[PDB]
């Protein structure tokens, strides 16, 4: 796989965007795979999907959210996140 | 919002849907899988069922 990128939100509101996230990328059939809040990154919430586009689509009008980080993040930045 | 012991799986149930262990009100963590066979994350943390889970749980 590749594409991962950082969604700026809220602080604390990572897990509630996370959710409308979901929703709305089955909804709308957008090509996202996973979403990820993690407690050490506050104010922000990872997005794996196939283009940036499916990320822009999918925060696009979406409250609390703020905009995209700059480039991808490499999976292995993402790992230590997943083991807190 | 519990999660399983064992796996993770975010639930309102005591009880885990997929591998039946004890949940946990004691959570921390967002990880929301859509589509397993595409997530190179899920294939990190270990899942292959979409769904909602912690990335930590304890009793
Ligand atoms: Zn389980």
């Amino acid at each position: 796989a590749h594409m991962i990128f950082a969604v700026r939100t809220m602080v604390g509101q990572e897990k509630n965007i996370a959710g409308l996230m979901a929703s709305r990328a089955e909804k709308e059939q957008l090509d996202v795979y996973s979403i990820l809040a993690s407690e050490s990154l506050k104010g922000y919430v990872l997005v794996e999907a196939e283009t940036k586009g499916d990320v822009e689509e999918l925060i696009k009008g979406m409250p609390r959210v703020r905009g995209i980080v700059p480039g991808t993040i490499a999976i292995e930045e993402i790992e230590p996140l997943l083991t807190p | 919002m519990r999660a399983c012991l064992k796996c993770k799986y975010l639930t309102n149930d005591e009880i885990c849907p997929i591998c039946h262990s004890p949940t946990s009100e004691n959570w921390i963590g967002l990880l929301i899988v859509i589509n397993p066979e595409k997530s190179e994350i899920a294939k990190k943390a270990g899942i292959d069922i979409k769904g909602k889970y912690a990335l930590s749980v304890k009793e």
